[PDB]
């Protein structure tokens, strides 16, 4: 994807900006990004 | 910045008051996820976010 994206795992091509990660919000499928923060 | 077509709007309920009372809802088709910076050009009403 874009250099300021980053995909919701291997096995999902979602993507959603850097500054999606860590808000508080499940942004993903199944909220990835809330995932090890 | 991503792109919108084919926007439209419908409003869900409405209630003249001092608050926030009144909810809309927007339709539209666009190619990657983000944000975007909304606004109403009429000042017959006023937005929050
Ligand atoms: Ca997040």
């Amino acid at each position: 994807c874009r250099i300021h994206e980053i995909s919701c795992g291997a096995h999902s091509t979602q993507c959603i900006p850097v500054s999606w990660r860590c808000d508080g919000e499940n942004d993903c499928d199944s909220g990835e990004d809330e995932e090890n923060c | 910045a991503p792109t919108i077509i084919d926007l439209t709007c419908t409003v869900a309920t409405c209630t003249h008051s001092s608050d926030f009372g009144g909810v809309l809802t927007l339709t539209y088709k666009t190619d990657k996820n983000g944000d975007c910076s909304v606004h109403s050009h009429s000042n017959v009403a006023t937005l929050q976010e």
